[PDB]
């Protein structure tokens, strides 16, 4: 099954968050 | 829908993916796709770059989906100190509590798990 940490590794993480809309 | 999500209000979304960057006009394959947003928070992100399967993707664009920190049981609608082990739907991507699931789980169910408003 999927959980919150397992989602967590699967999308990688979001982009750094100065380069992420504001 | 469930009775608590129904209208209950949706965040105003965000038009970029969080994990790429791109907007629905470019995905990491520089291909358009529309973007699924949080309804708490509003941030976005391409189903590619999340993951999700093209079935999965029909059935939380039809739902008040949640992003994965923002993600609430949705039997006792709290996160707690087990957040982390919140299963996830693989049908409708909505969580669960292991000890809120019907019938309560003691361990995490192997393979694919579709919750209790699917099955
Ligand atoms: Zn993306
Ligand atoms: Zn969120
Ligand atoms: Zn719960
Ligand atoms: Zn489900």
């Amino acid at each position: 099954a999927r959980t919150k940490q397992t989602a967590r590794k699967s999308t990688g993480g979001k982009a750094p968050r100065k380069q992420l809309a504001t | 829908s469930l009775p608590h999500e129904k209208d209950k209000p949706v965040a105003e979304p965000i038009p970029i993916c969080d994990f790429c960057l791109g907007t629905k006009e470019q995905n990491r394959e520089k291909k358009p796709e529309e973007l699924i947003s949080c309804a708490d928070c509003g941030r976005s992100g391409h189903p590619s770059c999340l993951k999700f399967s093209p079935e999965l993707t029909v059935r939380v664009k039809a739902l008040r989906w949640q992003c994965i920190e923002c993600k609430t049981c949705s039997s006792c609608r709290d996160q707690g100190k087990n957040a982390d082990n919140m299963l996830f739907c693989d049908s409708c991507d909505r969580g669960f509590h292991m000890e809120c699931c019907d019938p309560p789980l003691t361990r995490m169910p192997k393979g694919m798990w579709i919750c209790q408003i699917c099955r």
